[PDB]
RNA sequence: AAGACCAGGC
DNA sequence: TCAAGTACTTACGCCTGGTCAT
């Protein structure tokens, strides 16, 4: 173990990858939420190009 | 040199045509928070005792009591009866009430008319409300704009604001010896529509309009038409708004240039021009040239002849009576004002096609080396000059054609001839042609290799490739025209966002250069070191507020 | 300077008017005797205004010239614009 | 936070008189009526009724501020005819018209239903 | 969110017409015909159902706080 | 902590070198509206200074056609500098040129 | 200086709409009658809501606002009821209010539509216009909604919940003879439902001697009051306002003189 | 190109640029290059055939997608410097056809020219009929419009969350809003808008709203505020505990009411909380207890919606309390259409007071006609016309930018088929008097947005409250009960007024007033013991000649800072 | 003090100075079980 | 700054425009004195600036007070 | 408040001589200790010197009636081991 | 407790 | 004396809020 890399939501290594809308609602996640942001200490951070 | 202050309020501003020029609408919460300390006298001891009894809870109440010792009795928290005793010399900090003098500001404060003293009028809801003629001095509009409320805390500063900074006292600026306030927006448009010959009013309509005239003597004037039915004219009612006996001559926007030379000079076939004799609107249709903020306007003459107090009533009465008449006539904007005739559209298309053919001919001359360079210009420079000349002439011709097609009922033309909002170029772009889009004063640059967009071939100097929008806003822009229009408007957005800092820096530099320069008691203008900047202010010793434009009549 | 040879405007300036009005209003609010007969006037600012119209404010305006000299003008000696 | 209560447009609070009669000193036989908690529904109808009176020289109404709830009706009449008398006559006129209209509307409803 | 009662402009009851509108759309009717079948004549009433988005159905996909 | 700090504060670099570190990266995601969230998730930044009065980098270049929205630009000190992606715009993820 | 004698001709009379024409009256009188249709016609509506349980996806004030907009049949007991301000009782009493009870819980997997039919009134006559059903909220399994509501007597001036009518159609001078509106192009304006001119002509010739009369009405009830009762209540309320103003004016005249 | 089209050796990301004049072929595989798909034109024909479209129509249960289209060599990703060498056709059926020849060597075609717009600019109906600054303003404003920002907003404990009561999808929509998910999560209501001058309260940019419509739920919204609090163990014995404080157990205490807290010091949801009420009760053990409770933001007046208890990373007690407040649109709230026409609510009129059509229609919003001519948002007018057509027809209007099949005349002809004037004008009656308005008013359903900017969140008033620790001047910020800044420009303006006393009040009296005792010999401040009356100047042995000087506290701070830099700013009263 | 779990939605009673952990599920996010005291809502 | 700070004005007037600490260091090194005749200088020390309503002085006339009412 | 109220008619600038700084300074011998507190109370000769001003906002200055508002603060000094150039005066 | 940054408003 | 370097500074008004780490 060398560290923890913050995971972008709905990415390949996110837990919401490949989940159906029913599965997403089961986790209280919006199916229309595009993801693409990180959660750091609860706050949602988006990296600007 | 600047700091945060107590007794200050900020909230969004919303219009109120029913307030006076010097009045400001203030929400109850703000007035219940802001307090003015008033020294108790045997004249006001009972009123201030009642205010103390009401306390901080009831709005027309008080928050603190200041004794002669300087100790402050708080009235916000269940005070003890003995501490509510008011003997002469105490200062009770009463809540701000109607008629209180406040300083009203909208940052940035560019000139001294951007921070004027108003008169408090308590109104429901939570916004500051100011009359629409006071919008121009503050450069304000009611889309999320916020203004500051500074409440003077002493009788001396209250009198200072009342005698110096009151809105009616700031009507005419010394900057340009012109009014800063004028009749604007709906009131201006409805004045223009109300001052035409065709406006005949019924008896009840005249009575309702007169109910909104504060300076009315109570005598209903005899109508212009007595038989077969009584009918008052719009000019007849407006003449009752004009203060005193004002003598003024102006011209309407649509005034032809042949009327003064030929006959009907004093009859005005189009009812244009403007004549106000003895405070009576004898003839003419009013617009921004008569009620606007310009030299020699009717409001300017009202200030220069009657004074600030009666000019304030002039403004407010115009606003109220004209809005209430517009309640009958109404004003709108729709698609029908953006639509021209079929013949006008064909004429515009013929003009645009001719312009494009002319540009093609110029391009062919340039490609064949037949373009002789104008002296002082290169071949590319003279080619661009010719192309811009052709395109500008085309857009002017199309704009004239679109303007001539507008009926007297057209609302674009209605707001343009009144001066309330818009110009002939807006009508031309909406109806006829948007026009050439320029970046840095030149046609749309070749961002790509020798082409403006990938959709054009290289070395395409025609109007379409370089940013000439053949379509109008009503017609809608093509994708290339859409992108070129976006590029053109981006420059204006950049200029707007970048001008503020440099202009503010220049203004600060000027103010630091001349902050201590003042007119001394021997009429000499001196700095802080008593060095004579000017022997007489303006070399004539006059203030810039009272001077007017005049002609020598002996020169030339 | 003395009363004679006063070289200044006989008119009361707007700044002088404002400050005299505020000062007199403050004095009235602090129980100063009113020089004019008031008819149901309880606002010290308005009483100061009506004293100004009556040329009754007991204030001398000291106008400092840039050379350090001064001229004392009574409010009644100055002609009010209003 | 400064929202006035919704009943503040028709309810009279303590000490607020419904109608106040004040003479107008500019013109003879002219009066000003201040109606509290009233709006265009009564003001316009009273102004229109007063204009039907040949002895009413002037009849107008206005709301000084829409955010406030008050009506000012200015009535001027001929000599030897008080504006208060004209106001009372106009109100009685309106009540008589409304009663006749209600009776005729009820008769029309009865005629339309099974008739 | 949910079909509003009392159409904003005029005040006609449109809260009882959402399910009927959905059924009429589902079986035969076009939207214009379905609005006429429900008696929604004024376009103020028509835009209430025509422009309505029923987010409450998506909100019912979430489990309640208490079982 | 390096990843968490740089994503949290937005100062892209070492915490001790925050001044030499570029700031403004990793904004807090805007949840005011869904359109706002989409705009924040598709947004480009020009690293040049906002206080700069140079108007050329703020201008809408012809090459932004189909790549950057010609209309969505932060009105204010970031005009032309903060830009947003077009709907069809895609950004290359990289490949080995072997 | 006396009252005009108005006449009424009723053309359409349904359970939802009353279309009638009033002749020989002022425009101000007609417009005031129209305003009272919306503003000053008393009607019973829910104004006091207390919620015991609300597990639905809509918060408490959402469902309270939806409940207040539900019309209730107030045909006859609205006149018997007294305003809660004028009532001697504290809080609410049957002489000033009608109590409502709602208790819905979704136990089945199928969605539960909470409708106005689930509103239960203590009075057999005040019913939420259910002799479809107005949707209050949709309940997933495990979601519950229990509340108590009191229905007060009010008019549309206080709140739009007490507006007894849908869109009140009002019209005078169908063919433009008084020229109260001027058409820049009269030929492109659709002819009114009450137009009496031929297809060839667009507007009637100008009538200088004419005045607004023969006002065309179409009052559409929302079900709280019968559409014919709306006009009766409006006339009675306008007359009541005039009578109260007359009483106070007479008192003022006697006091000041 | 053949390899990239077939995806054999060159992936679609790779860009290949041939500079013919400079004899250079540049191939780029690196990341960061911005590219967009374009159809491929071979000869003068599109490679996109009818079979591709037929296969895509059956995209479900066919395993045919965009990747199949790219792998078939029909579409191609082209970046900017390769777009330099491309010859693009805007539309196929217009630019590849044989006509008066302009270009015959087209190599690519636009999929659709509306794809140049981003997310926020794609919600604009008829953007090509608007002035570009208005499109930019609407693009900025759309991120500020309120709707249902996310479907799981119930589980989200987000600070400053706004949700709309009745979001509606636009009656006039763009073909891109389907891909923007705007129909699912819309921010705005189709409002019957009359562009009219009614009573002057819509003048400038302000709007007049229907009070009756607002009562019926028109543009009602909810504001959610989440408060976070955390127990902690910092000192050896210092700790934080969530509990309901008693009257005398905590050293610090506020005049607020703690009776709403539970045994855990947390208010239960459903409890109506006004300003100054305590949200979370926390105590600090002082090395008895010190109050660290959290209170509401001033004048919120909401109701607790949800309270969450958990453990944070450190395992300590962590609480998030969400307070909901319903915000009825007042006369200070900000509204805008999708065309940059922003404005506040000038006033609200009820249904009887609003102008009404012959059918009883009263506009929900009245906007001034003066906002249109200079700002030239013709797309607003066309949107209103198309919305009027679509509401009566029953369809949703198509306002995709460059259509060439949706003209204003066609919309007018469609409107004329439903008994309305083709230009959208309608005869209105004055609500107050019942009289016809002489000018016919342009009325139709226009999609409007309620912006985050509300008057209650922006209204502030200061009267002698908190001051800064260092400057002793009024605090900064509405949240900190701060005072407005009387800046240098305001000072210059008051100098121009010649208002020396008001200037002194603002810069000396209203802000920090202060007194110091300076020596008379030197100008340096002296030790002044007022109670003992022993005034001494260390440095002159001056106990007799010491003067009292009234100066702003910031000036004393400046002089002390100058003395800290060895400067002697000697204030001389002689 | 009854808390509602956010995962299994069961009611558990915990006191002060007790770690948040739902029985039979082991979930550390709970909710406050809306109060019994009734608040009047104006149907406006 | 080059031109406004070169005028023979007080160091406090200059320190209000674009140099501040440098101007005050120069004044301290050379013993410059500020005559307090400007507007910025008086504003900094919270004194009535010699602007309008501050450029003159008010005196009480005792003779004119000998006409007062409620004394 | 027994001292007469005066207006500043002139501000004389100059450099604080070390002798004047030492005479003016309220700490005797200078600030020798960099610690603010050593036993929970402010140490004399440290950065937080009660002779230098008011602490805790409810206490009183050691040199005057402080009240945390009436106390204008008093100057201390540090006697440098060796002379050090003044950055502001280095060019001069 | 007040700094840094960020976003926004006019 | 000069004049060409090189170091060295200096441009946003007001307002909101949020978050983060000392
Ligand atoms: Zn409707
Ligand atoms: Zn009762
Ligand atoms: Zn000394
Ligand atoms: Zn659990
Ligand atoms: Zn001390």
């Amino acid at each position: 173990f060398i560290g923890k890399i913050p995971i972008m939501l709905r990415s390949t290594y996110c837990l919401l990858n490949g989940l159906t809308d029913r599965d997403l609602c089961e986790l209280n996640e919006c199916p229309l939420d595009p993801g693409g942001y990180f959660i750091i200490n609860g706050s949602e951070k988006v990296l600007i190009a | 040199m600047g700091k945060r202050v107590d007794f200050s309020a900020r909230t969004v501003i919303t219009p109120d045509p029913n307030l006076s020029i010097d009045q400001v609408g203030v929400p109850r919460s703000i007035a219940a928070n802001m307090t003015f300390a008033e020294i108790v006298t045997p004249f006001n001891i009972d009123r201030l005792q009642e205010l103390v009894r009401r306390g901080n809870s009831q709005y027309p109440g008080a928050k603190y009591i200041i004794r002669d010792n300087g100790d402050r009795i708080d009235l916000r928290f269940h005070p003890k009866p003995s501490d509510l005793h008011l003997q002469t010399g105490y200062k009770v900090e009463r809540h701000m009430c109607d008629g209180d003098i406040v300083i009203f500001n909208r940052q940035p404060t560019l000139h001294k008319m951007s921070m004027m003293g108003h008169r408090v009028r308590i109104l429901p809801w939570s916004t500051f409300r100011l009359n629409l003629s006071v919008t121009t001095p503050y450069n304000a509009d009611f889309d999320g704009d916020e203004m500051n409320l500074h409440l003077p805390q002493s009788l001396e500063t209250r009198a200072e604001i009342q005698e110096l900074a009151m809105v009616p006292r700031m009507i005419v600026t010394p900057q340009s010896n012109r009014p800063v306030m004028g009749i604007v927006q709906d009131t201006l448009t409805a004045v223009r529509k109300f001052t035409k010959r065709d406006v005949f009013l019924e008896r009840g309509e005249v009575m309702n309009l007169l109910m909104f005239l504060s300076t009315w003597d109570g005598k209903v004037p005899q109508p212009a038409i007595l038989k077969p039915r009584p009918l008052w004219t719009g000019k007849q009612i407006f003449s009752l708004i004009i203060p005193g006996h004002i003598n003024c001559i102006r011209t309407h926007s649509t005034h032809p240039d042949d009327e003064d030379s030929g006959p009907y000079k004093h009859i005005s076939p189009g009812d244009t021009k403007v004549v106000v004799e003895n405070g009576e609107l004898i003839m003419g249709i009013l617009c921004k040239k008569s009620l606007g903020t310009s030299a020699g306007s009717l409001v300017h003459i009202s200030y220069l002849e009657m004074g600030h107090d009666i000019t304030r009533l002039f403004y407010s009465n115009i606003q109220t009576v004209i809005n209430n008449w517009l309640l009958i006539e109404g004003h709108t904007i729709g698609i029908g004002d953006s639509i021209a005739d079929s013949k006008t559209y064909q004429d515009i298309q013929n003009t645009i096609k001719k312009a494009k053919q002319d540009v093609i001919e110029v391009i062919e001359k340039a490609h064949n080396n037949e373009l002789e360079p104008t002296p002082g210009n290169t071949l590319r420079q003279t080619f661009e000059n010719q192309v811009n000349r052709i395109l500008n002439d085309a857009r002017d011709k199309t704009g004239s054609s679109a303007q001539k097609s507008l009926s007297e009922y057209n609302n674009f033309k209605s707001m343009v001839v009144s001066g309330a909002k818009g110009s002939k170029i807006n009508i031309s772009q909406v109806i006829a042609v948007v026009g050439q889009q320029n970046v840095e004063g030149k046609r749309i640059p070749f961002g790509f290799k020798h082409r403006t967009l990938p959709h054009f071939i290289k070395d395409d100097y025609g109007p379409e490739s370089r940013g000439f929008v053949e379509n109008s806003y009503l017609a809608g822009l093509t994708p290339t025209e859409f992108f070129f229009h976006a590029m053109g408007g981006r420059e204006g957005l950049i200029d707007t966002a970048v001008k503020t800092a440099e202009t503010g820096y220049i203004q600060r530099r000027l103010i630091k250069s001349m902050e201590s320069v003042m007119v001394k008691y021997d009429a000499t203008v001196r700095n802080s070191i008593n060095q004579v900047v000017q022997l007489r202010y303006g070399e004539d010793g006059l203030a810039g507020e009272s001077v007017e434009f005049q002609n020598l009549a002996t020169l030339k | 300077q003395a009363n004679q040879k006063r070289i200044t405007t006989p008119y009361m300036t707007k700044y002088e008017r404002a400050r005299v009005l505020g000062t007199r209003a403050l004095q009235i609010a602090m129980c100063a005797p009113v020089m004019v007969e008031l008819e149901g006037e309880t606002d010290p600012l308005l009483i100061a205004m009506k004293e100004l119209k009556a040329r009754k404010i007991p204030i001398i305006i000291r106008r400092y010239l840039p050379d350090g000299s001064y001229e004392d003008w009574g409010v009644d000696e100055l002609i009010i614009t209003d | 936070m400064n929202a006035p209560p919704a009943f503040e447009s028709f309810l009279l609070f303590e000490g607020e008189k419904k109608i106040t009669i004040n003479k107008d000193t500019k013109v003879p036989n002219a009066c000003l009526f201040t109606i509290n908690k009233e709006d265009h529904t009564l003001g316009n109808i009273i102004k229109s009724q007063l204009l039907k009176d040949p002895q009413v020289l002037f009849a107008g109404y206005k709301v000084p501020h829409p955010l406030e709830h008050k009506i000012i009706i200015r009535v001027q009449t001929t000599p030897d005819y008080s504006p208060q008398e004209a106001f009372t006559n106009a109100i009685t006129d309106l009540i008589s018209e409304l009663s006749l209209l209600e009776e005729r509307f009820r008769v029309a409803i009865k005629d339309k239903q099974e008739g | 969110m949910i079909i509003p009662v009392r159409c904003f402009t005029c005040g006609k009851i449109v809260g009882n017409k959402w399910e009927a509108y959905l059924g009429l759309l589902q079986a035969e009717y076009t939207e214009g015909d379905a609005l006429d079948a429900l008696g929604l004549k004024r376009y103020c009433c028509r835009r209430m159902l025509l422009a309505h988005v029923d987010l409450i159905e998506k909100l019912l996909n979430y489990a309640p706080l208490e079982k | 902590d390096g990843l968490k700090y740089s994503l949290a504060t937005g100062n892209w670099g070492d915490q001790k070198k925050a001044h030499q570190a570029r700031a403004g990266v990793s904004q807090v995601l805007n949840r005011l509206t869904f359109a706002s969230t989409l705009s924040h998730l598709r947004r480009l930044n020009s690293p040049i200074g906002r206080d700069g009065k140079l108007a050329k980098p703020r201008q809408l270049h012809n090459t932004l056609w189909g790549m950057v929205c010609p209309a969505e630009t932060p009105e204010g000190h970031a005009v032309g500098l903060v830009k947003n992606l077009a709907l069809m715009a895609y950004i290359s993820v990289g490949s080995q040129p072997s | 200086p006396y009252a005009n004698q108005p006449t009424v001709r009723i053309t359409e009379l349904t359970d939802e709409n009353v279309k009638f024409i009033i002749e020989n009256t002022d425009l101000a009188v007609a417009n005031s009658i129209r305003r009272v249709f919306i503003a000053e016609v008393p009607i019973i509506a829910i104004d006091w809501v207390q919620i015991d349980a609300n597990s639905s996806v809509l918060h408490d004030e959402f469902i309270a606002h939806r409940l207040g907009l539900i019309p209730l049949i107030s045909d006859d007991i609205v006149d018997k009821l007294q305003y809660s301000r004028d009532c001697t009782c504290e809080e609410f009493c049957p002489e000033c209010s009608v109590e409502f009870t709602l208790d819905v819980r979704c136990n089945e997997d199928q969605t539960r539509h909470v409708t106005s039919r689930d509103l239960i009134s203590n009075s057999p006559r005040v019913i939420p216009v259910t002799s479809d059903d107005i949707l209050i909220v949709k309940l997933r399994k495990g979601q519950e909604l229990r509340l108590r509501a009191y229905a007060k007597k009010g008019f549309g001036k206080e709140h739009a919940k007490w507006n007894p009518t849908a869109g009140v159609a009002f019209e005078y001078d169908p063919d433009n003879a008084l020229r109260h509106t001027v058409y820049p192009k009269p030929e492109e304006w659709p002819k009114s439902e009450y137009s009496e001119l031929d297809e060839d002509e667009s507007q009637a010739p100008y009538d200088p001697n004419g005045k607004p009369e023969r006002f065309y009405y179409n009052v559409e009830s929302c079900g709280s009051l019968r559409p014919e009762t709306i006009v009766l209540s409006a006339l009675s309320g306008l007359k009541k306002k005039l009578s109260d103003l007359q009483t106070q004016l007479s008192h003022e005249i006697q006091s000041d003189v | 190109r053949k390899l990239r089209r077939q995806m054999d050796i060159i992936v679609s990301e790779v860009s290949m640029i041939r500079d013919i004049r400079e004899r250079e072929i540049r191939i780029y595989t690196d990341a960061g290059r911005i590219c967009r798909p374009l159809l491929i034109v071979e000869k003068q024909k599109l490679l996109l055939k009818k079979r591709h479209i037929d296969q895509l129509k059956e995209r479900e249960y066919n395993n045919y997608s965009w990747q199949d289209l790219v792998a078939s060599g029909v579409v191609e990703y082209i970046d900017t410097l390769e777009e330099e060498t491309v010859m693009l056709a805007m539309t196929p059926d217009d630019l590849q056809e044989k006509e008066v020849a302009y270009c015959s060597t087209y190599t690519h075609c636009e999929i659709h020219p509306s794809m140049i717009l981003g997310v926020c600019a794609s919600i604009i109906p008829f953007p090509d009929h608007n002035q570009s600054p208005r499109n930019t303003y609407q693009s900025a404003m759309g991120k500020q419009a309120m709707g249902v920002y996310i479907t799981n907003f119930h589980v989200r404990m987000d600070t400053l969350a706004h949700v709309l009561y009745y979001p509606q999808k636009p009656l006039v929509t763009t073909r891109s809003m389907e891909y923007l998910r705007f129909r699912e999560l819309p921010a705005g209501i189709n409002s019957i808008v009359a562009i009219a001058s009614y009573t002057g309260y819509n003048q400038e940019d302000s709007v007049i709203m229907n009070r009756s419509a607002v009562d019926r739920g028109f543009f009602r919204s909810v504001f959610y505020r989440s408060y976070k609090e955390q127990e902690s163990k910092k000192g050896f014995d210092q700790e934080e505990v969530f509990e309901k404080p008693t009257r005398e157990t905590c050293q610090g205490m506020r005049h607020a009411i703690y009776d709403k807290l539970d045994d855990d010091g947390l208010i239960a949801p459903g409890v109506r909380v006004s300003g100054d009420d305590v949200i979370i009760g926390k105590t600090v053990t002082l090395p008895t207890k010190r109050d660290c409770s959290t209170f509401l933001r001033t004048s919120e007046t909401g109701i607790v919606d949800q309270v969450m208890v958990t453990l944070n990373q450190e395992g300590y007690k962590f609480c998030k309390i969400r307070v909901r407040s319903v915000r009825i649109p007042q006369i200070g709230d900000k509204f805008a259409s999708r065309h940059g026409q922003k404005g506040t609510c000038g006033i609200q009129y009820r249904q009887e007071d609003m102008p009404f059509t012959c059918e009883g229609i009263t506009p929900d919003i009245i906007i001034n006609p003066h906002a249109i001519p200079s700002r030239m948002t013709i797309g607003h007018l066309i949107e209103c016309l198309q919305g009027k057509v679509s509401a009566n027809k029953g369809e949703i209007g198509d306002a995709t930018p460059f259509n060439d099949a949706v003209n204003v005349q066609k919309i007018s002809n469609l409107l004329s088929d439903y008994g309305y004037h083709l230009r959208g004008n309608e005869v209105l009656y004055n609500g107050f008097t019942g009289r016809k308005i002489t000018s016919q008013i342009f009325i139709g359903p226009t999609y409007y947005q309620r912006l985050k900017h509300m008057v209650d969140d922006k209204i502030h008033s200061r009267a002698r409250g908190p001051i800064q620790i260092l400057n002793r001047q009024p605090m900064e910020g509405r949240s900190r009960d701060g005072g407005l800044r009387f800046g240098e420009m305001e000072r210059d303006c008051q100098i121009a007024h010649g208002a020396a006393q008001f200037l002194r009040e603002r810069l000396f009296e209203a802000s920090d007033p202060y007194q110091v005792h300076v020596c008379n010999l030197c100008g340096i401040m002296a030790i002044a013991n007022t109670r003992t009356h022993t005034y001494e100047c260390r440095g002159c042995r001056n106990k007799t000649q010491i003067s009292l000087v009234r100066m702003p506290y910031a000036c004393k701070l400046l002089f002390q800072e100058l003395m800290s830099m060895s400067i002697a700013p000697r204030m001389m009263s002689v | 003090m009854i808390y509602i779990c956010g995962e299994c939605h069961t009611e558990n009673e915990i006191k002060s100075r007790d770690p948040i952990r739902c029985r039979e599920c082991g979930y550390r996010i709970m909710y406050k079980k809306r109060t019994k005291r009734l608040v009047v809502f104006d149907a406006r | 700054r080059h031109g406004v700070n070169r005028q023979d004005t007080g160091p406090l007037m200059k320190c209000s425009f674009e140099e501040t600490v440098d101007v005050l260091m120069e004044a301290a090194a050379h013993g410059e004195s500020d005559p307090m005749k400007g507007v910025s200088e008086n504003i900094m020390l919270g004194q009535l600036a010699p602007a309008g309503t501050g450029c003159f002085d008010l005196l009480l006339d005792a003779e004119k007070c000998k006409y007062g009412m409620e004394i | 408040s027994a001292c007469p109220l005066r207006t500043i008619k002139r501000v004389q600038f100059g450099v604080l001589s070390p002798d004047e700084l030492k005479r003016m300074s309220v700490t005797e011998g200078g600030i020798k200790y960099p610690e603010t507190t050593e036993g929970g109370r402010p140490k004399l000769g440290g950065l937080m010197d009660p002779r230098q001003g008011v602490i805790e906002r409810t206490g009183r200055c050691q040199t005057c009636a402080g009240n945390m508002t009436e106390c204008p603060g008093h100057f201390g000094h540090i006697e440098l081991a060796k002379p050090v150039f003044h950055v502001g005066f280095l060019v001069k």
